[PDB]
RNA sequence: GUCUACGGCCAUACCACCCUGAACGCGCCCGAUCUCGUCUGAUCUCGGAAGCUAAGCAGGGUCGGGCCUGGUUAGUACUUGGAUGGGAGACCGCCUGGGAAUACCGGGUGCUGUAGGCUU
RNA sequence: GAGUUUGACUGGGGCGGUACACCUGUCAAACGGUAACGCAGGUGUCCUAAGGCGAGCUCAGGGAGGACAGAAACCUCCCGUGGAGCAGAAGGGCAAAAGCUCGCUUGAUCUUGAUUUUCAGUACGAAUACAGACCGUGAAAGCGGGGCCUCACGAUCCUUCUGACCUUUUGGGUUUUAAGCAGGAGGUGUCAGAAAAGUUACCACAGGGAUAACUGGCUUGUGGCGGCCAAGCGUUCAUAGCGACGUCGCUUUUUGAUCCUUCGAUGUCGGCUCUUCCUAUCAUUGUGAAGCAGAAUUCACCAAGCGUUGGAUUGUUCACCC
RNA sequence: GUGCUCUGAAUGUCAAAGUGAAGAAAUUCAAUGAAGCGCGGGUAAACGGCGGGAGUAACUAUGACUCUCUUAAGGUAGCC
RNA sequence: CUCAACCUAUUCUCAAACUUUAAAUGGGUAAGAAGCCCGGCUCGCUGGCGUGGAGCCGGGCGUGGAAUGCGAGUGCCUAG
């Protein structure tokens, strides 16, 4: 059936978001991008030169390049049975860093204090995260009010 | 008439040559330009059939051409719409309407609006 | 379209942008003598009929076109073929055209 | 000429209006979706009966019209010319296709235009006054008949064709909420501008 | 408490109308010799400092319009997975999880970076 | 007279189309991918500017005015988030822009590699980041190696031109010639690229129920036969008999749609002959209704026991007449 | 139109061979111009082919008649 | 004044090729020793600068930095 353009189906996707076109706002330009860290692949569609396939909108790869005005990304794509590594020259409009790794980069520094300061102490204090426990025995006080009844309503039929 | 010919000839003339010359086409109009020529942003105009009254000598190569006078009135501090460097709209109460214009012309030519009809 | 017939372009044997006369390129006239054609005339020898494709389908309609830019210095006058797009009509230095110009009655 | 309704009778092609796209439709047979007294204020037909259908399927103009006429006849003849108001609340704008009298190339030509109808929908609505409801009620029935589903008979709890209860209506005529203008009516909320409400409330 | 210059996020900052503005400033303003531009020193460029907050600008206001953020709408609509569930079908109910969006009703209405001023 | 060819896809083939190389929106089920002779359209071009910079402006539309001038000619002011324009299809994008008007130019130039897109992770085409020259523009930062982005195009072999004070041209040397190396062009639209008209009822072979021409089967648009509502017709009167606008069905005695079975063969129209079944009853038996006085007729019910003919014309089934 | 045929005169195109010129030669160029084709006639008991639209007569209808685009001719005498 | 147009505030009903809003299910990435933190050295790239960036040589840090399950990696040849 259909074609094999390279904005095929993107209608939405490389369009702007509801008054938010015009000027690309300039922090953007501005940040920096150092081989080796983890970048969003998004594409906006006001900057028409380095911008990504479809297929890479809305992926996640780590930086190997950096050029004047793009960056090299390695990315995973996954072709019909098989994951592999693509690497693509895309521009500083199109991407954006990652908070995920930033996250684990500052739970990592913590647990280096958090090590430091119990070996330093002299405990033994917990560094690992623990899935979401079970619910720890507790009364509820009824305050001396008794609870309140609750009943289904009968039907009536408005709409 | 066919796009991009030549169709008219106009001209912008403001300051004291400005008044000078208006003053010319009051007299001609003899001070009188009767209900609605002035426009509600506070400008006004007219038309003359005929220049050669006032003021210039007619020359016989030069026709009998007439003409029409738009005068456009403001007040100081009105550039600051066509200022390029911080660029502004010009206030509410600093506007001129048509009845402040009205009175600003009969004030500085004791002319007369609004005629028997 | 319609190119010029002098533009200014990279040399390569100075090395260095110069002006360049622009002329278009026609195709030569076969040597009788080109190793091909040699061959051809020796398999068409005798009998046999035809023993080479006539192709007979012709689907364009235009070609691309070539200009033969020369150097315009009197030492180096070397030449370049220097190909553009598909073309219906090509003009090598017409009239240039102007915005404000009565067009038409 | 037409085909019978039920080979159109259910929603299953994703709806087709008559757009740049779908060109050369024919007029649908329901012209008129307002009828009898239009310009009674608000409070001259307090009552509203509505025929709301149970079922998901799509009805065609033709029985719209159809049910327009007959229940408009009998209100007609029962409850005077000028003692109602009718509003069908449902027009066909999803255009019905048909293949030509093999399968080759077989996507069809538009024929005409259908309703789809969900299982809470009004179908057809009139307003009347309080004494007129078994007239109603037998005026939407024997419209009912010349539907595929099946509908139901239901008296709205609200004023007329508003979106207002009857018993909270008065009291919000009473105290200035609600003014009256046309078939029926304006909200106005206590956050315009004062010299609005100074123009009302007074 | 504010303002200039350059900004960052880009309406809580916009728009409409009204009120107030000490001191620096920003402007309006005066002029065309030079620089430079025009049909026109109106715009742009240049040279000033008699007057002025009228305007821009700033702050505030409006049962303001927009915008932002909540509530409601509503565990509704929709939906993952399940059944030898119902129903002639159309569709619907239940089990297991997730869960909206208008109308309507509140509250808010620019934060802030660097450098340099004024405010006894 | 000889030899050979006489594309493919296809709700059988043919005819018609191109779904055969591409592009936009949808389908497409909120990553990507996703079919049909699915839907709505476009392409084989156009452009020394419509390419590249820089500067300065604001567009469509509306309101109010101004001699001829009016709905439209030109001038002015105000509102105007783009409702205009950007070569073309559509989608996206864009406002001191990417639009419009000027100024200067040729980054549409010469080179090596990398990458993306289709993808087998092959090629072409298209594109994206760089790098090395030489330039353009701008005060400059910068931007620019074609067109704001998504389409606008083409291998081997052969030919042709361009480049290398280049290599080979056979025992050596000189000079023509030829071959070579690198880069463009001449084209394969069946667009990964044979060089190609029919007919066969005189036909043949290998096959095919992967595929048409019967029956059967699913379906029931169409045909046929029923029902519900009742606006009307019936002098009156909806319903004795009817039933418009609508709507629900049944049947497989019509014709389609489909291609499941059969092509190492199920004898292919009609009549004649002969049996049996069905009932949606024309007659006859027993009834009910009437706009049933009688006679005749019409509408229903139980009902298929019994009967339903002789001819003219046509191969006819149907038909029409005696 | 397609065939067939006739005329060749000044006459376009038209191969091999021959002639001249350039070059060191291969080679190149030029002049020269057979049939045929083209140009010009003929030929249908050669193959074949042989038109539309309007309005027009004391009822009405038709159309002797006319006006029209029109091709190489526009189907004649007959026959259905 | 009847009607219009027009404007304004409401109202009925829609969209595969409309959309401010906007799910459920879904797609990618991360969840450490290839990590962290100290010194020093090289650079022809970058530059107000001892800069920035990249590379390299040493040194010290193990609570192995969610759950659950599981032995993995890797090459050749290859049928249908
Ligand atoms: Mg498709
Ligand atoms: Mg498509
Ligand atoms: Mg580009
Ligand atoms: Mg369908
Ligand atoms: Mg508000
Ligand atoms: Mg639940
Ligand atoms: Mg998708
Ligand atoms: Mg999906
Ligand atoms: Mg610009
Ligand atoms: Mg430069
Ligand atoms: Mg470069
Ligand atoms: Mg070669
Ligand atoms: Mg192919
Ligand atoms: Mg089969
Ligand atoms: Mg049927
Ligand atoms: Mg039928
Ligand atoms: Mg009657
Ligand atoms: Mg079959
Ligand atoms: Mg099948
Ligand atoms: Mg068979
Ligand atoms: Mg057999
Ligand atoms: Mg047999
Ligand atoms: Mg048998
Ligand atoms: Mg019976
Ligand atoms: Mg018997
Ligand atoms: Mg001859
Ligand atoms: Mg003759
Ligand atoms: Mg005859
Ligand atoms: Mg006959
Ligand atoms: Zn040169």
């Amino acid at each position: 059936t259909n074609t094999k353009g390279k904005r095929r189906g993107t209608r939405y996707m490389f369009s702007r978001p509801f008054r938010k076109h015009g000027v690309v706002p300039l922090a953007t330009y501005m940040r920096i991008y150092k081989k080796g860290d983890i970048v969003d692949i998004k594409g906006m569609g006001t900057v028409q030169k380095g911008m990504p396939h479809k297929c890479y909108h809305g992926k996640t790869g780590r930086v190997y390049n950096v050029t004047q005005h793009a960056v090299g990304i390695v990315v995973n794509k996954q072709v019909k049975g098989k994951i592999l590594a693509k690497r693509i020259n895309v521009r500083i409009e199109h991407i954006k860093h990652s908070k995920s790794r930033d996250s684990f980069l500052k739970r990592v520094k913590e647990n280096d204090q958090k090590k430091k300061e119990a070996k330093e102490k002299g405990t033994w204090v917990q560094l690992k995260r623990q899935p979401a426990p079970p619910r720890e025995a507790h009364f509820v006080r009824t305050n001396g009010k008794e609870p309140e009844l609750l009943e289904p309503i009968p039907y009536e039929f408005m709409a | 008439i066919r796009r991009n010919e030549k169709i008219a000839v106009h001209c912008t003339v403001r300051g004291a040559k400005a008044e000078e010359i208006l003053e010319k086409g009051l007299k001609v109009r003899e001070y009188e330009l009767r209900k609605n020529n002035f426009s509600d942003t506070g400008n006004f105009g007219f038309g003359i059939q005929e220049h050669i009254d006032l003021g210039i000598k007619y020359d016989p190569s030069i026709g009998i051409y007439g003409l029409d006078f738009y005068v456009v009135l403001g007040r100081p501090g009105f550039s600051i719409a066509d200022k390029k460097r911080r660029t502004g709209c010009i206030g509410a109460k600093h506007r001129i309407s048509k009845e402040e214009a009205m009175r600003w012309f009969q004030q500085k030519y004791d002319g007369i609006i609004l005629p028997g009809k | 379209v319609n190119v010029p017939k002098t533009r200014r372009t990279f040399c390569k044997k100075c090395g260095k942008h110069q002006p360049h006369k622009v002329t278009q390129y026609k195709k030569g006239k076969d040597s009788l003598y080109a190793q091909g054609k040699r061959r051809y005339d020796r398999k068409q020898s005798g009998y046999g009929g035809q023993t080479k494709p006539i192709f007979r389908k012709k689907a364009k309609t235009t070609k691309k076109i070539v200009l033969r830019l020369e150097c315009v210095e009197p030492n180096c006058r070397s030449k370049r073929m220097l190909a553009i797009k598909r073309c219906k009509h090509f003009e090598l230095g017409g009239d240039k055209k102007r915005k404000g110009q009565v067009i038409q009655f | 000429g037409r085909r019978p309704a039920r080979c159109y009778r259910y929603c299953k092609n994703k709806p087709y209006p008559k757009s740049r796209f779908c060109r050369g439709v024919p007029d649908a047979k329901i012209r008129i979706f307002d009828l009898g007294r239009k310009k009674a204020k608000v409070d001259e037909f307090p009552l509203g009966g509505h025929m709301v259908s149970d079922e998901y399927e799509q009805l065609s103009s033709e029985a719209l019209e159809a049910a327009r006429i007959c229940a408009n006849k009998y209100m007609v003849k029962s409850c005077g010319r000028d003692g109602f108001h009718m509003r069908v609340r449902l027009h066909p704008f999803h255009v019905i296709r048909i293949n030509k009298m093999g399968m080759r190339g077989a996507f069809g030509k538009p024929q005409g235009t259908v309703a789809r109808v969900h299982i809470g929908q009004v179908i057809m609505s009139i307003r009347t006054k309080l004494q007129n409801e078994e007239h109603v009620i037998e005026a939407l029935r024997r419209a009912k008949f010349k539907f595929p589903g099946r509908q139901k008979i239901h008296i709205s709890k609200k004023w007329g064709f508003t979106k207002f209860n009857a018993d909270e209506f008065e009291d919000m005529v009473a105290k200035k909420c609600l003014i009256p203008d046309g078939c029926g009516v304006k909200y106005v909320p206590s956050h315009g501008p004062l010299d609005k409400w100074r123009v009302l409330h007074s």
